[PDB]
């Protein structure tokens, strides 16, 4: 439901 | 838990070594969902899955949208100070 970003 | 200040050191050829989720548009903080083994956040020692990132290098992230936080976090270089809290 929430986005995930690899940073 | 207590608010903590954590220092992270990273070269320019690497990322931070974390995955983040959440953001203001979802009604939750910027949250660390992964710490990638051997990358700078892991190596720093003080950042953990479940931590909310409250600020980075004095930039408040408490009311930031997900992609705003990505831009802000990815811009930081070198010696990077995090303010975090585990709830």
């Amino acid at each position: 439901r929430w986005p995930t970003s690899k940073i | 838990g207590p608010i903590r200040k954590v220092l992270l050191l990273k070269e320019d050829h690497e990322g931070l070594g974390i995955s983040i989720t959440g953001g203001k548009e979802h009604g939750v903080p910027i949250l660390i969902s992964e710490i990638h083994p051997g990358q700078p956040a892991d190596r720093c020692g003080g950042l953990h899955v479940g931590d909310a990132i409250l600020a980075v290098n004095g930039v408040n992230l408490r009311d930031t949208k997900h992609k705003e936080a990505v831009t802000i976090l990815s811009q930081q270089r070198g010696e990077i100070e995090f303010e975090v809290v585990y709830v």
